């Protein structure tokens, strides 16, 4: 998972 | 806190839409209609989401989670595997989602009755464990493979037959005709007949 | 700069990053090579995974074919074990093997597996069900082993002092022993279940 | 191998 | 459940  | 919310529910639909690879923060946030910080408050990481999705799947589709009034341990293991299978098959990449499942305290009582029931039927605790595990891992293994070959076959160059030899070919047709389920029920039946006969 | 260096380095790379983090980009860097030049050896990430599966079986799956006047039970047992070794040989090994079809160079080996089991009493159908059962059992075992191996690091430490008696017994059992015993029992169980059918022990 | 049914299936 | 023996292994 990749947050911004 | 997930349980109070629709995150799980939406995430399941998405899982179907895009498979597990595609279950990223961006797409979940979007699907839900919310920016990423609010999703982060619901769920810190993907593993945590997958944990909750797995549980939710068992809660929707794993109806034979414990032995019934009067059921033998043989039938319990049969129905439990079959029921587990269904839950894993109920969604895209469903087995991958259940991979690495850690039971939570809410599930402890179910697990305990399973063990209590098997030992009441005269398994040692240890051998009970091995039957449950063998049935579990087999069921999971079967579905993971069923699902992966389902995806991978589409990215793959159709079995150049004739090159393959006599018995292999026959086995390919057999599987072409009957699919995975008969092999699954026969394998299940073996495990069970295995423990049945060690018992005595 | 041949196919074999690419694959050895891929295998080394798999150990250091696992399958999720394995990419053609990282492999090209490990090799000091432009990404295009790598393309000729591996078209994309799944072809790479197919090739790595093949190497692993080929290096470490030593009991691929039956053997001697080895019994069908010995073969199935030895074949399961040996396969499990292949899947354990590298990080996320099971996941790499997951959903891989045999190539033609493997077709013959599959053939005398079947032939061997049918020469020793099985219908073709049951021989398939037997091989299928050992294979899917073995793969699922390793798959969860390797997955929980990863997960333990992505989770808060376990809430064990809280578990009821039998479950807690099980947990202490597991801690002492690991996975292998479960694997062996399940394996014997399968072989025995097929013995009982073949033997007509429970017929009428 | 696993002898999975769908292993030689056709898109 | 698979009853996997590492389900409750602790980190590292």
């Amino acid at each position: 998972w990749t947050w911004n | 806190r997930l349980d109070k919310s629709k995150v799980i529910n939406s995430a399941l639909e998405l899982l179907n839409e895009v498979g597990i690879e595609g279950l990223t923060t961006r797409k979940l946030a979007q699907k839900l209609g919310v920016e990423q910080p609010t999703l982060y408050w619901h769920v810190k990481n993907k593993r945590a989401l997958l944990d909750a999705l797995a549980i939710e799947m068992l809660d929707r589709h794993h109806t034979h989670f414990s032995p019934l009034e009067g059921e033998s341990w043989q039938d319990f293991l049969r129905n439990n595997a079959k029921s587990f299978r269904n839950a894993l098959l109920s969604h895209r990449d469903g087995a991958k989602v259940h991979l690495g499942t850690r039971p939570t305290e809410k599930q402890y009582e179910t697990l305990e009755n399973q063990l209590a029931f098997l030992t009441q039927q005269g398994f040692s605790l240890e051998n009970a464990l091995y039957a449950l595990s063998a049935v579990g891992h087999f069921t999971l293994g079967s579905v993971l493979e069923d699902q992966e070959h389902q995806v991978a076959k589409e990215e793959r160059e159709t079995p150049t037959t004739d090159s393959m030899p006599p018995l292999l070919r026959q086995a390919i047709e057999l599987f072409d005709h009957q699919g995975a389920e008969p092999a699954f029920l026969h394998g299940l039946e073996s495990l069970i007949r295995g423990f049945e006969v060690q018992l005595t």
